[PDB]
């Protein structure tokens, strides 16, 4: 086998319309993380 | 002499580490001179050597340590 | 009515650590009324010397370990 | 049926390029989390008093300890040490993989589940709260009750043994693996550089395993091992510690020092100055910063000719990191500069904002002058300042000088150039004010504050606020350069000289670099290095 | 580190009081385990050589 | 060519065997005798048991902490518990 | 004494060791100055005009040291040993003792901080001491300093030196005042000994550094100085 | 009785990977990794009784 990279690495698959609102999404709820953290230990306060 | 063994065991650990020290040289000088011989199998011997020169002095030094006077 | 003396400078030990001097002054103050005797003033100042610089909440513990005997010390 | 090679290209796979990718990866959604975190704990000290909190000092402590802790071990260790060596050092070495792949795609799966458990430790009713140099008392089970700080422990051991086993086919895959022809003095400094590390971290970090287990063996088998009552001493604790401490920011900023060595001369079209001396300059560096260890307990109250001894040799670590700097700049002089290039952006940035750091560093290296700045702000400012000003600018530089290497694209310099530059601003501004704060006396890890202190940390939020929006910034540039389908050439750090004629150039000089990775296509094959290449002997 | 320099309610001893006497002896069964062990060593060492002698 | 070098490496290790076999059968095996016959006796010596010492100084305060259940059993018990040398 | 605001000097203070500890920072702040300004102008300088629009030919065949690496490591090194000296005879200055006078004792074990005046034992064993508390936000005194008060303050006289006795029975706590430059862990188990000495006679300010948990800022210390004819009231007060 | 030859020929014809190789090695994986996903499944709802502060009683 001897195949020549398309320099296309990117782990999943990219486009314009469709993937844009899923990497965001992803993008928000690993950035808003630390949130539900912080709200936890103030539950039952 | 009665005064020279008074300081042959009164500090046991600084010469027992010289005299580690001396046959640990000793037997890399002569061991290190032989063709069928590696590295590592002539540093097993000289090990061996000092392994052995422990355990006798030690048998050693706990034979005469109960002349505590 | 009040004076400024205290332990002085210690020669046995000039550095900043000197927790083993408590321990120090406790054992030799027990040795020194377990001999001679009790009214004798020398000894005195040094009951002085674990109780200025010796924190004597450590010492109600010490206290309650010594009565029972359990105090690990020659004297 | 392409999910079977879906799953074996990627996870049954055990190539060194297929790796580094998932390195980066992981590094940045740790770094994300931690920024967040750091961004939290900054607003909350934006007035005096509880501010959005009800006062919580223990959510606090675990705030403070979380962005510690995962900042330094899961954001930069492993997205730099390992991350941008395991791919490159093979291609600067002559071979054509690492020497154990089976040990290689191990250690990066040490590191999902820690970064898991870690995340349910801190979701526990407590959570740790010894900070990022946890102590035993506080860590007896007196304060904490549950299963908090134990999974802390072993979330760092198990990181700890991983990055150790991370790294003991690396130092045999350059040391037997070498050129034909490429003796171990012509080594290029980037790879001598992470060999350094590599050995220093493997030599030291044992300690901190036995250290660690023997201290959280407190909890559970009621050991005496550091109590008071028990005869043990912290101080014994703390000296374990910070022999680790101490050399660790040194094996992380390493790979900085490297990647600057390289970015400088292929930008600048000039050879580095002195490269022996430079090289054995760092060596002098890596076997120093050993020695030197209770810098970090000048407070504590040790003897006088210790802490003279310990001091002392405090200042020395700056010379040869003053020749090294020095270097630089004869290096930069003379030779032609292309200043806008984001990489030379970044490497130029650099040297400032370390050499300020290390002034600050070598500020607080004495015993009478660190009683004054001990376990204060003056303290957390140059460590932050010289942390993330030299390994995250590191860390940005070689992504923005590897990139198309890593993957074949191109980014948007305009979008680029404008992150560098807020970025910059941003982390200027922010540990700016707290040089005045920890000068006028005042301590850190404290949610409140005496009144006379509110000016600097409103002058430090805003930048705080900032640095989110350079993250933004740069999450979009990265999603651009993933999906913009730019290609890029074989060498695109490669320039005609003054006298190369345009006909000339591309036919009889193409293929041509510093480097053996700038050689092969941008796309680097699964097997290179089929032949040994061979130089002058 | 424990034993250079102990506490001050240890009793000066790095040896504990009471426990002291209840220490291992340097000539008991221990011993026999590390002449064990050497001839252990020596037996290993001439097995390795007679494989190597084929 | 290679019988002459191979000869003498076989004939060097089958000479280092033979004189290993000598050290582990002669000097070897007596000392491990020796060193058994001195254990034997000082094991039997001190077959006089009376391990059960109270009130003589108990505790000492740092003997047996108990601050996390130990995980066997009822939490008061040790994985090596013995009835005769592990008191209280 | 006490912090201010916009402040960008360490403040104004009254000790021995204090003075000392200043103008060791000055002489060592006129050091830095110096090598920071030079490598800023440096750092600029070599890059704004050798731009590639205006050097487009790079002299790359200079890379030996002949005599600059060898003042590299003589000028630095220089200051170093220059910046080392005075800062030694500080310290060999400073690890003397004095005459001792008297003791306190500053034991605390958490969120709060305990005072022991026990050199004057005498037939009254009436040993004095007291615990230092946080003064509650909602009961500060009109025109009070918030989290920098104490109920209990501190007293000691001025003019005195006292060898302050540094313990603990807890988590390990600190006990600083910016003000006297003098610092020292609250290691359990173990006792630090630390001395003290003041000029004047007004309110000193300090707090814990080291974190001991939820409440780590909630033990502010006041020491103020008093005369002789007021430390004795104060003493037959109690 | 020297064997190692025979099946060493044996099985160098297959193309199988070599954890996969030596025939009857894939009994030994399918259970073990359904056992796997056992234990994923229990340590799912063990550590989501940790986080969550109770006992079952
Ligand atoms: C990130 C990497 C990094 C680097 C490179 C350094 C560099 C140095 N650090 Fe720092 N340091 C840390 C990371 C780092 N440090 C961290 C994380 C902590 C806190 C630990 C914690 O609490 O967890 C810390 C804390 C710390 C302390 C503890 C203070 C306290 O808390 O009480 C001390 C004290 O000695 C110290 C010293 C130094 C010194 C002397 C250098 C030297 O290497 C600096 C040398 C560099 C220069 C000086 C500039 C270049 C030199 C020249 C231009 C030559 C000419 C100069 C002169 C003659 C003036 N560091
Ligand atoms: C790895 C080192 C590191 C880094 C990078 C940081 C980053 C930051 N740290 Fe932290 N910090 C520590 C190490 C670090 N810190 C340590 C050891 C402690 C002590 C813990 C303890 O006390 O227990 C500490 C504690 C600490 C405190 C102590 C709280 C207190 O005392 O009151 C504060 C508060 O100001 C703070 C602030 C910050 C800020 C604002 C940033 C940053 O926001 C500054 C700007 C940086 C960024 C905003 C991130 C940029 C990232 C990218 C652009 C993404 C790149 C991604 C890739 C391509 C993979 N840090
Ligand atoms: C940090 C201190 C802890 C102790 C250090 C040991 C760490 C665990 C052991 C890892 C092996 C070390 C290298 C051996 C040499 C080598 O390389 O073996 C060779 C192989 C890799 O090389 P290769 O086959 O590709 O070579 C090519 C041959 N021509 O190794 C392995 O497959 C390792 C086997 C997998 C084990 C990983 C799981 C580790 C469990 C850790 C928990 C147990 C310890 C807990 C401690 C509290
Ligand atoms: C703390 C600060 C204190 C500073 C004290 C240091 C004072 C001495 C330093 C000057 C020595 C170097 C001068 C060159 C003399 C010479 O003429 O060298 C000879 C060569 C000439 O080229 P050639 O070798 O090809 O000649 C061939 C003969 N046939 O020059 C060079 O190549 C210069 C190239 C490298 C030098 C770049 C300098 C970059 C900055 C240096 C440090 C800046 C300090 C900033 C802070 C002040
Ligand atoms: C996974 C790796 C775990 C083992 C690591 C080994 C490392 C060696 C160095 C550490 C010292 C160990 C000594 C204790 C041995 C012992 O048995 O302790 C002694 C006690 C009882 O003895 P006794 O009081 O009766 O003795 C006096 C005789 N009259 O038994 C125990 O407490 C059992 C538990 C000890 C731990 C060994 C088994 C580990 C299982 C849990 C794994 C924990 C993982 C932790 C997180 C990774
Ligand atoms: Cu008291 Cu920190
Ligand atoms: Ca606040
Ligand atoms: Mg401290």
């Amino acid at each position: 086998s001897a195949p020549k990279p398309g320099s296309t690495i990117p782990f999943y698959i990219n486009k314009k319309p469709l993937p844009t609102l899923l990497y965001f999404g992803t993008f928000g709820v690993i950035f808003s993380i630390p949130f539900i953290v912080v709200k936890y230990h103030n539950r039952n306060l | 002499n009665q005064r020279a063994l008074y300081y042959f065991n009164e500090h046991k650990w600084p010469i027992i580490l010289g005299t580690w020290a001396s046959t640990m040289g000793l037997s890399l000088y002569a061991a290190s001179r032989n063709r069928y011989d590696t590295a590592p199998q002539k540093l097993i011997q000289a090990r061996m050597y000092a392994q052995g020169v422990t355990v006798v002095v030690l048998l050693g030094s706990v034979y005469l340590s109960t002349l505590a006077n | 009515q009040f004076t400024f003396g205290t332990v002085g400078f210690d020669a046995r030990f000039p550095n900043t650590n000197q927790t083993k001097h408590c321990f120090q002054s406790y054992i030799d103050y027990f040795r020194c009324i377990k001999a001679k005797g009790e009214d004798f003033v020398p000894c005195k100042q040094f009951w002085h010397a674990y109780q200025s610089l010796c924190p004597m909440e450590w010492v109600e513990r010490w206290d309650e370990q010594r009565e029972n005997g359990t105090f690990p010390a020659p004297i | 049926n392409s999910w079977w090679t879906y799953v074996n290209r990627w996870i049954f796979s055990t190539n060194a390029k297929d790796i580094a990718i998932l390195y980066l990866l992981f590094g940045l959604v740790s770094g994300i989390i931690g920024s967040v975190f750091s961004f939290i704990i900054r607003m909350e000290l934006s007035a005096p008093g509880s501010q959005f909190l009800s006062g919580n000092g223990q959510l606090y402590n675990v705030a403070i300890s979380a962005h510690g802790i995962l900042m330094i071990f899961f954001f930069i260790i492993p997205a730099l040490f390992g991350a941008f060596g395991n791919y490159l050092v093979p291609l600067m070495i002559g071979a054509p993989d690492v020497a154990y792949p089976r040990v290689n795609n191990f250690t990066f799966w040490l590191l999902p589940p820690a970064l898991m458990l870690l995340l349910i430790s801190a979701l526990t009713e407590e959570g740790p709260g010894g900070g990022w140099t946890v102590y035993p008392p506080l860590s007896s089970i007196t304060s904490h009750s549950g299963p908090a700080i134990d999974l802390a422990i072993l979330s760092l051991q198990l990181t700890g043994i991983s990055s150790t086993l991370g790294s003991v086919n690396l130092i045999a895959t350059m040391i037997n693996m070498r050129a034909p022809g490429l003796s171990l003095y012509q080594m290029p400094l980037f790879a001598w550089a992470i060999m350094i590390t590599s050995i220093l971290l493997l030599l030291t970090l044992p300690v901190l395993a036995g250290g660690l287990f023997m201290l959280f063996s407190d909890r559970n088998l009621n050991t005496s091992f550091y109590a008071p009552e028990g005869g043990g001493d912290p101080v014994l604790y703390q000296h374990l510690f910070w022999f680790f401490g101490h050399p660790e920011v040194y094996i992380l900023i390493m790979p900085a020092f490297g990647v600057v060595s390289h970015i400088i001369p292929s930008l600048a079209h000039k050879p580095i100055f002195g490269k022996e001396g430079m090289l054995w300059a760092m060596l002098s560096i890596a076997l120093l910063g050993l020695m030197v260890w209770s810098h970090h307990l000048f407070t504590v109250g040790l003897d006088v000719d210790t802490r003279a001894y310990f001091s002392a040799a405090t200042m020395v670590i700056a010379i040869p990191t003053g020749i090294k700097i020095f270097s630089w700049l004869a290096t930069l002089t003379g030779g032609a500069i292309q200043w806008s290039r984001v990489p030379m952006l970044y490497a130029i940035g650099f040297l400032i904002l370390f050499t300020i750091g290390g002034l600050t560093g070598v500020i607080l290296s004495n015993s009478v002058l660190d009683i004054a700045f001990h376990d204060t702000y003056f303290v957390v400012a140059h460590f932050h300042y010289v942390l993330s000003m030299g390994a995250l600018f590191g860390l940005c530089g070689a992504y923005y000088y590897w990139s198309p290497k890593m993957f074949g694209l191109m980014y948007n310099e305009t979008l680029a150039s404008i992150q560098f530059w807020i970025l910059f601003i941003g982390v200027n501004i922010v540990f700016g004010p707290q040089h005045f704060l920890g000068l006028n006396g005042m301590p850190r890890r404290i949610p409140d504050y005496p009144e006379a202190f509110v000016g600097w940390n409103f002058v430090s939020s805003i930048g705080s606020v900032i640095s989110i929006l350079s993250l933004f910034l740069f999450m979009y540039v990265m999603y651009d350069q993933f999906t913009s389908n730019r290609v890029v050439k074989t060498n695109p750090y490669l320039i005609p000289s003054y006298f190369d004629d345009n006909v000339i150039f591309v036919n009889e000089k193409l293929g041509v670099a510093q480097s053996i990775e700038w050689l092969l296509h941008s796309p680097v094959h699964e097997h290179a290095f089929n032949t040994l290449p061979t130089k002058s002997i | 580190h424990s034993s250079l320099s102990p506490t001050f309610e240890l009793g000066a001893v790095w040896p504990p009081v009471g426990i002291a006497d209840k220490t291992i002896d340097p000539l008991e069964v221990p011993l026999l385990n590390t002449v064990i062990l050497l001839t252990s060593g020596a037996s290993l060492t001439y097995a390795h050589y007679s494989l190597i002698a084929r | 060519n290679w019988l002459e070098e191979v000869q003498a490496e076989e004939e060097h290790a089958k000479r280092s065997s033979e004189f290993w076999k000598k050290v582990t059968y002669y000097i070897g095996g007596p000392a491990l005798i020796l060193a058994s016959a001195n254990a034997y006796y000082i094991y039997c010596k001190h077959q006089e048991h009376a391990k059960h010492v109270e009130d003589t100084d108990p505790g000492y305060s740092f003997e047996n902490l108990r601050f996390k259940k130990y995980p066997w059993g009822d939490g008061s018990k040790t994985l090596f518990w013995n009835d005769k040398v592990n008191h209280l | 004494d006490a912090p201010s605001s916009w402040a960008l000097y360490f403040q104004d203070g009254a000790s021995p060791s204090y003075l000392g500890v200043t103008h060791l920072n000055d002489y060592l702040m006129f050091y830095l100055t110096f090598i920071f300004i030079g490598v800023i102008y440096a750092i600029c300088k070599a890059v704004i005009e050798y731009n590639y629009n205006s050097h487009p030919i790079a002299a790359k065949y200079t890379t030996h040291g002949s005599i600059v690496e060898f003042i590299w490591t003589l000028i630095p090194a220089l200051i170093l040993i220059l910046v080392a000296l005075p800062s030694f005879k500080l310290l060999y200055l400073l690890d003397e003792v004095q005459k001792p006078s008297m003791t306190v004792k500053a034991i605390g074990r958490q969120w709060f901080w305990t005072y022991e005046l026990n050199d004057f034992v005498t037939n009254e064993n009436e040993p004095v001491s007291f615990d230092s508390y946080m003064v509650p936000e909602e009961d500060l005194e009109e025109g009070s300093l918030r989290q920098l008060e104490v109920d209990n303050r501190l007293v000691l006289p001025i003019d005195t030196r006292i060898r302050l006795i540094l313990t603990s029975g807890d988590v390990i706590h600190s006990w600083a005042v910016p003000s006297l430059g003098i610092k020292c862990d609250c290691i359990p188990g173990r006792l630090n000994q630390v001395s003290l000495s003041i000029d004047r006679e007004g309110l000193f300010y300090g707090q814990c550094s080291e974190l001991c948990g939820v409440l780590h800022s909630s033990m502010p210390i006041v020491v103020q100085g008093v005369s002789l004819e007021d430390f004795l009231a104060w003493l037959e007060e109690n | 009785k020297n064997t190692i030859v025979q099946q060493q020929r044996f099985l160098q014809s297959i193309h199988k990977p070599t954890y996969l190789q030596r025939p009857g090695s894939f009994a030994l994986v399918y259970p073990y990794y359904a056992v796997m996903a056992g234990l994923g499944l229990y340590s799912l709802y063990a550590s989501g009784r940790v986080i969550f502060g109770k006992k079952d009683a």
